[PDB]
Formats: structure tokens, C-alpha cells, sequence
């Protein structure tokens, strides 16, 4: 949902105010990927335990 | 483009194609000479 996937990206386009806002989108997302990717490793590892 | 002789109809605009060059846009925002400066989807300063 963000402007643009590229960290970097925003950081070097919009001011702070406006890129907290779009930084925030990527946060939001790469935080839950990490959490569906811990929540299956955690869950396959049981599995393979 | 600012300095222009004179600009075009709102639907028959002037499209300036700007290519092969560099100049500052950072001093436009500063420049103490435009009404209104606001860029979206990047900041006015920073696209310098």
C-alpha cells in the first residue's frame, strides 16, 4: 500500500513528516511477513521436532 | 518554462520537454518568487 517498495526510496523522496507515512506501510507489511514466516518455521519446526 | 513568453489554454497546455541538462529545484521552492510550491509524492527539496 505504500508509494513505492524501496526503502531507500522514500527516504531519499519525501520529507519526513510524508515518508513516515509510507515508511509506516512498510514496516506494517515486512513486520507480518516476518511474522507469518516465524509463525510456519515455528509451526514446521514442531513438525520436524 | 517559468519565465515563458506566455503560457498556453488549461487543455491545450505547453509541454516543455526537459532532457539532457541539470539545474537546481531546491532554489525554485526558496526562490521567493511563486505563490504556491508543493510537490507530491516527493519532497521539493530532496528531488534536487
Amino acid at each position: 500500500g505504500a508509494i513505492s517498495s524501496v526503502l531507500n526510496d522514500i527516504l531519499s523522496r519525501l520529507d519526513p513528516p510524508e515518508a513516515e507515512v509510507q515508511i509506516d506501510r512498510l514496516i506494517t507489511g515486512r513486520l507480518q511477513s516476518l511474522q507469518t514466516y516465524v509463525t510456519q518455521q515455528l509451526i514446521r519446526a514442531a513438525e520436524i521436532r | 518554462v517559468f519565465n515563458a513568453t506566455r503560457f498556453a489554454s488549461v487543455y491545450a497546455w505547453n509541454r516543455k520537454r526537459i532532457s539532457n541538462c541539470v539545474a537546481d529545484y531546491s532554489v525554485l521552492y526558496n526562490s521567493a518568487s511563486f505563490s504556491t510550491f508543493k510537490c507530491y509524492g516527493v519532497s521539493p527539496t530532496k528531488l534536487n
